[PDB]
């Protein structure tokens, strides 16, 4: 359909034009709002007082990585070379080679933490359900020699909290 | 400072006062995109459509995911689309909260920014609860929506919407008829011509200028046809009648979000 | 969106405004001051990285 | 000990101009819905001792391209005519008694803008060059709006001194009778001293940063402490020239007490604006003075001249 | 009228909170000085108060005390210290 | 003797408690900087007042993506800043370039161009791991200007 | 005799405070490279300042309205007289001689 | 703060001039004036005339000069070197400065030398006042406001200014 805005004409009669000459010359407008709508300061401030208080999130949040393990640990990753092949940024790097018993596992697993674009494509391709984006924004170290991760940085970083992780998926896994 | 969340360097030869010349240099953000999307598959290369602009998120990808379902001869199931109207028409509340304000931070005011972004936050939750992340969120796909939304949000959309038409009434008494602003914008940068078409402009700086056309009701998207709305229009081609679309275009949306909470049929995604 | 009949695409050519709404600054503003040209831009809603078009 | 009455003035004021900068963002904080500098204080009241010390540690570069002889005598001012102007200003007892002294402000109100023209020129090219030129041009056209509407009332009080101007406002708060003028006494000092709604001189929007752009932490405390030594003075003036208190030959002290609970309300006006209104685009900025502000100010002068004469009113002075 | 009304909460926010000792000490850590209602058990030295459910987002808060693990004493507080359980509580994820 | 090391509980507490950060808007990451100065998480008034001119700053901040044509601009701006300067990158594109890291027209990494100090990792860092990236930099002044004059 | 004691007191705090700010770290041992990198964000800028007129007149235009409001200044002393009609009839002339001098030029300010 | 605080101003004034009375690169010309004008308005504030002194600040030194300084950006000189620039200004200076000095030296360095410079005595300000008096606004230029007797003096100045603008509305 339509509408027309800013289409109006002044009335042009001496009952009006005072009302527009009691405005220009006496400032009866322009004190209407910012004489007032500004104050209106008397509302409670809204601030999350940071070092202590913190704000909301959701169980589907994304962040620092992990590699779980079952009960008594198997290093849940089977090195099926997938979370590697859907990765848009191509951070992941994986090198398998048959472990002594003959069950296969990894050797090098490196997520670069600069390239990773935080998809949620590597949480959703792993069929054996290993690699999982943690909900901890712990980060920010002082040397780029660092953020590159090896395998045996990840596991700890994913065994430091599994009380966080293992209780999110069981909220979220019923939807997908 | 006047970069508008971006980077440009423009050069003008002004005549002593009047500009009469300008010739900007864009190309500071190029990044090399369309050479890099021949090298990625279809579902792997989606986000580089979300990261294109910073403000509208689910409205991009609504324009990719509709350019793929075609070549596939496939439509989403009914509960797909009626999401893509609720988020699709909730981010028109973002770029219209920004382009009335972070435009008018150049005009120098303070509060119409620090007054609003209290609120543009209460929306960013609703990207985080539905899927994951703060802004860029990859949700729409070639197949309709990714995964269903939690038990909730329909008491956090409704409760939030019925509060909102008031805040948009604190950007009105603070702007429209405030003189020092009316005088900063009227009859300024008027293109009324049929060059304003000849250049092939898109929506607003059209619809606010007279010539009357919109791609929401002349073409269907994804069931967009079944809800009623009116397309505000402007009088004279200056700026302050391209502003006045972007208020009366934030007071149309709350009609649709209010009209689209009643209809969502159960079904797959 | 061209597509060659197999998995990876071929040209995917995006156009967003910013090749129009800023094609028309030089035209639009000739004859007003400099302290307008700051407040002309804001109405087109030019936001960049999009002009990666 | 007359020298210890002076130095008791210059020092105790540099604390206000310091601790204004804090109440700058608390009051302007709650307009935004938030709290003001908080973490460091505990209340914040301890912020400005940490800020005064970051600058003078922080290295004071000079442009290789500057003329150093001017790059000193200019700021070696922005702190004189700000601290001299305070001298003859009754509260209630001014340090000096100047016969005609009211006129002496305009002497020192007129001689500061000749410290802008130096600095912005002293340094270098077009952000402070033609950018410090055209803030000269607006600063001198808001005097003619001034000296007249200062000269108006002085027909309504009899003389040029300030000891009479407490006597005449006795039980009549001199803002009734000329309330049309009083408005223009306000928009002037806000337009002349480069504050919020006509902001252009110091840049944010129209340019990068006006006139401050070159000075690093070293000199730039002075200006940032000079520009706030004018603003709390004209506003510590207006309220001796309009909203009068009632002298008390007995408890002088209750004069100032009730006097800072006015001049300190009044000031909190240039902060209560700055949250609110936008800028003028330098055409509209002067273009609204000749056409609009001025014709009245003459017209009223033809009025306050006759009103005493036409009522047998003529105020008791020479 | 409003001089003694609200004032009766603050004088009980002071004189009934640690007296003078347990007040200036919780203010110098931050200006968070409001005393929540309940308490919490966990864990080492770090409490969790939790407010009465009269706020949203500033209703759930925390307290750091001293030298967690090979740590500087107090005025160093970062916020990666919370035990990896409360991420399921303090962040309002659940 | 001991006066020096007690003096640096002043000067090394002054420079850490007032910062005048420049910012660079370039790319997506700029918006999740704004919301640090919006009232929710309120950047200013926690000691750090927001943007000033290039000359008056201390800590510049790099958001966004740095193409070729922007490098000649940055390295110049980083200079003019006064002494006590730092560089805190943020976002997954100042760390080695997000993606675009294989492109032709993106510099790879923005450590290459300047001596960067603190990092933060992800498309937009969540407006949180920003401030917890600064409460690293206000804790990254434990340094002493003693023991250069006063040892060697 | 105490005015000049209240002036040279004021400058000498100010003319002191330049050196204790500008000069003191100016001889500090930091790097301070001589590179021609200074004069921010208009890197080179080689031109004369061209004559731009509507900058100029707003000088002249004032200077003349200025004079007579020195002539106009001694009204409030002159309100005490013998024959006063020669005042009101005369006083009101200057003003209208000022206001006329507007109305003419007011046909052309240009962009002021 | 002796009786010579007048004689010490003028001989700074007389030296206020010779700065810009030679050839100083006239962005320092101003700084040869606002000192001279300042000390000039200094001398006048003795003798009892006050109002008439404090005006030179308002109408001339404050108001006029700024126009003299608001240009010399329009006529703007070249950035050759300025001031000490060309090696020539310095030569002309001293011989002026000494010429009063060598005057001021033996003008009276002794009892008298000789006649034409000997009829000016010094040091008590012999003339500088007379007796006592009453008060009118002060006595002297306290009454400088005549819209009484002076009229044909104003109405020319009143009318001669009104034409000041018409001439300058044109050639501009
Ligand atoms: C010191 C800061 C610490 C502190 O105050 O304790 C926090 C403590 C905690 O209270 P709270 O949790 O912040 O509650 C806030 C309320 O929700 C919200 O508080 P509020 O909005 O009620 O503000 C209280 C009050 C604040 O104003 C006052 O200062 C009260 C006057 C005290 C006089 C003694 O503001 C007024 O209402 C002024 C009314 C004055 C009467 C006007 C009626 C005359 C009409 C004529 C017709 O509050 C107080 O102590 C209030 C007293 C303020 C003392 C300030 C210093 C003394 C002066
Ligand atoms: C018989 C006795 C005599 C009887 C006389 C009867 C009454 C006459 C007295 C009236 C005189 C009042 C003051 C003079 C009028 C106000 C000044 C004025 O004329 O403003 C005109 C201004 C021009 O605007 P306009 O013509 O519309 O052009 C723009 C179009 N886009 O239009 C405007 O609105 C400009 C508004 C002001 C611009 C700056 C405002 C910035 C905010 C500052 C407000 C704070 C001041 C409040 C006062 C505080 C006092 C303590
Ligand atoms: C950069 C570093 C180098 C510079 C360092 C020195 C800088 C000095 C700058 C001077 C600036 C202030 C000069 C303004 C002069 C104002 C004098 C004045 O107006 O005093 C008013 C008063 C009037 O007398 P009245 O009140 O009518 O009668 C009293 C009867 N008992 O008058 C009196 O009471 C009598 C006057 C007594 C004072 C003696 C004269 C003093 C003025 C000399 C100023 C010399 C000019 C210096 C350079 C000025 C440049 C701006
Ligand atoms: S997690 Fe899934 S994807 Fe990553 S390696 Fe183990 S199996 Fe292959
Ligand atoms: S996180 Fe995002 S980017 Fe890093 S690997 Fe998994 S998908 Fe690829
Ligand atoms: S990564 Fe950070 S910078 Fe690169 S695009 Fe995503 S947001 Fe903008």
């Amino acid at each position: 359909t339509y509408k027309y805005v800013n289409l109006r004409e002044p009335s042009m009669d001496m009952k009006s034009v005072t009302d527009r000459a009691a405005q220009t010359l006496l400032w009866t407008e322009l004190i209407r709002g910012l004489g007032m709508t500004l104050s209106y300061l008397f509302r409670e401030p809204a601030t999350i007082n940071y070092p202590f208080e913190k704000g909301p999130l959701s169980p589907r949040f994304r962040g620092e990585h992990a590699l779980r393990r079952y009960p008594s640990g198997e290093e849940r990753c089977i090195a099926c070379k997938l979370c590697e092949a859907v990765c848009p940024a191509q951070a992941i790097t994986i090198e398998a080679e048959p472990r002594a018993d003959g069950s296969r596992r990894t050797t090098r697993y490196d997520i670069d933490m600069t390239k990773c674009i935080y998809c949620g494509f590597c949480q959703e391709a792993c069929p054996v359900d290993a690699i999982v984006e943690g909900p901890n924004f712990e980060f920010s170290t002082e040397t780029h020699e660092e953020l590159l991760y090896n395998k045996e940085k990840l596991l700890n970083n994913g065994d430091k909290w599994e009380a966080e992780i293992a209780a999110n998926i069981q909220a979220d896994y019923l939807y997908r | 400072h006047p970069a508008a969340h971006g980077v440009l360097r423009l050069v003008m030869e002004l005549s002593g006062e009047m500009v009469r010349k300008c010739d900007p240099h864009i190309g500071l953000l190029h990044r090399g995109t369309e050479k890099l999307i021949e090298y990625k598959t279809y579902l792997q290369a989606l986000p580089y459509f979300d990261r294109l602009d910073y403000v509208s998120m689910m409205c991009n990808e609504q324009a990719y995911s509709l350019a793929v379902e075609k070549l596939l001869n496939i439509q989403p199931p009914p509960r797909a689309q009626w999401i893509r109207v609720l988020f699709g028409e909730i981010t028109r509340l973002l770029n219209h909260i920004m382009a009335v304000t972070t435009h008018a931070l150049d005009i120098g005011a303070m509060t119409p920014f620090f007054w609003m972004f209290e609120e543009r936050e209460k929306m960013f939750e609703f990207y985080e609860r539905v899927s994951g992340a703060r802004m860029h969120a990859a949700y729409v796909r070639p197949g309709g929506v990714h995964q269903d939304l939690p038990l909730g949000l329909m008491d956090d959309i409704y409760e939030f919407s019925k509060n909102f038409s008031l805040r948009i009434d604190e950007l009105e008494e603070m702007l429209t008829n405030n003189r020092i602003w009316r005088n900063r914008t009227v009859d300024i940068g008027i293109v009324t011509a049929e060059d304003a078409l000849n250049y092939g402009f898109s929506g607003v700086m059209l619809r606010g200028s007279g010539i009357q056309w919109d791609l929401r009701k002349t073409q269907p998207y994804d069931v967009y046809d079944q809800v009623e709305f009116d397309v505000p229009i402007g009088s004279r081609g200056d700026c302050y009648d391209r502003y006045l679309c972007r208020v009366e275009e934030m007071r149309q949306s709350i009609r649709i979000i209010s009209q689209c909470l009643n209809k969502m049929p159960p079904g797959e995604i | 969106l061209v597509s060659d009949g197999s998995s990876r695409p071929y040209r995917c050519k995006i156009k967003a405004p910013g090749f129009a709404h800023l094609a028309g600054l030089d035209k639009m503003s000739k004859g007003h001051m400099l302290a307008d040209v700051v407040a002309i831009i804001g109405t087109q809603d030019i936001v960049f990285g999009e002009v990666d078009r | 000990m007359f020298m210890i009455n002076i130095l008791m003035l210059i020092i105790p004021i540099l604390l206000a101009v310091a601790f204004l900068t804090l109440v700058e963002r608390k009051v302007l904080g709650y307009m935004q819905l938030r709290k003001g500098p908080n973490v460091v204080g505990p209340y914040g009241l301890l912020q400005p001792i940490a800020d005064a010390i970051k600058l003078f540690i922080k290295e004071p570069l000079r442009p290789a391209t500057s003329s150093a002889s001017m790059f000193i005598l200019a700021p070696i001012m922005a702190l004189g005519l700000a601290l001299t102007m305070w001298i003859p200003l009754p509260m209630p007892y001014p340090l000096i008694n100047m016969n005609l002294g009211v006129l002496f402000m305009l002497a020192m109100s007129s001689l500061a803008v000749y410290s802008i023209l130096w600095s912005g020129w002293a340094s270098n090219s077009k952000y402070a060059l033609i950018g410090a030129l055209r803030a000269v041009a607006q600063t001198i056209s808001y005097e003619v709006t001034l000296a007249i509407i200062l000269l108006s009332v002085l027909l309504m009080s009899g003389s040029f001194t300030l000891s009479t101007l407490i006597t005449t406002q006795e039980q009549m708060w001199l803002i009734l009778p000329a309330w049309p003028l009083a408005m223009m006494w306000f928009i002037s000092t806000l337009a002349e001293t480069n504050r919020a709604p006509f902001d252009l001189t110091e840049g944010e929007s129209e340019l990068v940063s006006g006139f401050n752009v070159e000075y690093a932490a070293g000199p730039f405390a002075l200006f940032f402490m000079a520009e706030y030594a004018n603003i709390i003075m004209m506003n510590i003036f207006t309220a001796i020239l309009f909203l009068g208190t009632s002298h008390n030959p007995h408890m002088p002290e209750l004069y100032t007490i009730n006097f800072t609970i006015k001049s300190l309300l009044l000031t909190m006006s240039f902060l209560w604006i700055r949250a609110s209104y936008p800028r003028f685009r330098y055409d509209q900025l002067m273009h609204l003075l000749w056409k609009n502000f001025l014709p009245l100010t003459l017209a009223l002068c033809m009025w306050h001249v006759s009103l005493p004469i036409l009522t047998s009113g003529i105020p008791p002075q020479t | 009228m409003e001089l003694l009304q609200v004032l009766k909460r603050g004088l009980q926010q002071v004189s009934g909170h640690g007296g003078l000792r347990g007040y200036l000490r919780v203010l110098f850590r931050a200006n968070d000085v409001r005393v929540g209602t309940l308490v919490g058990e966990d864990k080492y030295g770090n409490k969790y108060y939790e407010d009465n459910k009269q706020f949203f987002g500033r209703h759930r808060w925390v307290i750091y005390t001293t030298e967690m693990n090979g740590k500087n004493t107090f005025w160093d507080v970062d916020g990666s210290m919370v035990p990896p359980e409360w991420h399921r509580w303090l962040h309002c994820m659940t | 003797e001991y006066v020096v090391a007690k003096l640096d509980d002043l000067i090394n507490w002054a420079r850490r408690s007032s910062l005048w950060p420049m910012t660079f808007g370039l790319a997506c990451c700029a918006v999740e900087m704004m919301h640090m100065a919006a009232p929710r998480y309120d950047m200013d008034r926690f000691g750090v007042v927001f943007r000033a001119s290039p000359r008056q700053s201390d800590v510049m901040i790099v958001a966004g993506t740095l193409t070729n044509k922007m490098a000649p601009a940055l390295r110049k701006v980083y200079d003019q800043m006064p002494e006590p300067r730092y560089v805190v990158s943020m976002g997954s594109c100042a760390n080695g370039g997000g993606y675009y890291h294989y492109s032709y027209s993106v510099v790879r990494g923005c450590d290459r161009i300047v001596p960067v100090d603190i990092y933060v990792p992800g498309c937009p860092p969540t407006a949180e791991a920003l401030l917890y990236g600064i409460l690293q930099l206000q804790k990254k002044i434990k340094r002493e200007k003693r023991l250069r004059i006063w040892y060697r | 005799m105490n005015l000049m004691l209240a002036l040279l007191t004021n400058f000498t705090l100010a003319t002191l405070l330049v050196i204790i700010a500008f000069w003191l770290p100016q001889l500090n041992v930091y790097s301070e490279k001589t590179s021609p990198y200074e004069c921010g964000f208009d890197p080179m800028g080689s031109a004369r300042l061209p004559f731009s007129m509507k900058f100029f007149l707003v000088a002249i235009t004032f200077l003349l309205f200025d004079l007579e409001i020195a002539l106009l200044l001694p009204l409030p002393w002159a309100s005490q007289t013998a024959n006063l009609n020669t005042m009101l009839t005369m006083a009101l002339f200057l003003i209208i001689l000022l206001a006329v001098s507007l109305a003419y030029e007011w046909t052309q300010k240009g962009l002021e | 703060m002796m009786l010579y605080i007048v004689f010490i101003l003028s001989v700074i004034f007389v030296m206020g001039f010779v700065g810009f009375s030679s050839k100083p690169s006239p962005i320092y010309g101003g700084l040869g004036l606002i000192v001279s004008g300042g000390v000039g308005c200094g001398i006048v504030l003795n003798f009892g005339g006050s109002f008439l002194g404090l005006m030179v600040f308002l109408i001339y030194l404050g108001g006029m000069m700024v126009v003299f300084g608001y240009t010399t950006a329009m006529a703007t000189e070249q950035y050759p070197e300025i001031w000490l620039s060309n090696k020539a200004v310095l030569g002309a200076f001293v011989t002026g400065l000494l010429m009063e000095f060598f005057m001021v030296y033996y003008v009276l360095k002794d009892k008298e030398v000789e006649v034409v410079f000997e009829f000016n005595g010094l040091g008590d300000w012999v003339i500088y006042d007379t007796g006592d008096s009453g008060f009118f606004s002060e006595e002297a230029m306290g009454i400088a406001a005549l819209y009484s007797y002076g009229t044909w003096l104003v109405i020319v100045t009143g009318w001669s200014l009104l034409i000041g603008v018409v001439v300058i509305m044109e050639i501009t």
